[PDB]
């Protein structure tokens, strides 16, 4: 119930926070998403396809890092923690 | 996860 986020501000904090246990998860779950996208467009150009690029289709030039966030909110990753 | 690696192709 709130009017429709624009910006850095989408998607909702909130709802990110629902999957991850803690924000300071929360950006390593983001941050390494991030680095395997942009890798995948790296080797876009040719190489072996062992990093899958993103999974939900990406909009007009956005952010390797927006999108990782707008597929870990719409529940496509599964993370494992760390100790 | 899996279902996503599946779904994409």
């Amino acid at each position: 119930g709130y009017d429709t986020p624009l910006g850095i501000t989408n998607p909702p904090i909130d709802e990110l926070l629902d999957r991850v246990s803690s924000k300071y998860a929360l950006v390593i779950y983001a941050a390494k998403r991030a680095r395997q996208i942009n890798d995948y467009y790296n080797q876009l150009g040719e190489g072996i396809l062992e990093y899958v690029g993103p999974l939900v289709e990406p909009g007009l030039q956005e952010k390797p890092l927006s999108i990782a966030l707008r597929e870990i909110h719409a529940d496509l990753l599964e993370h494992t923690e760390g100790e | 996860t899996e279902e996503a690696r599946a779904a994409a192709y």
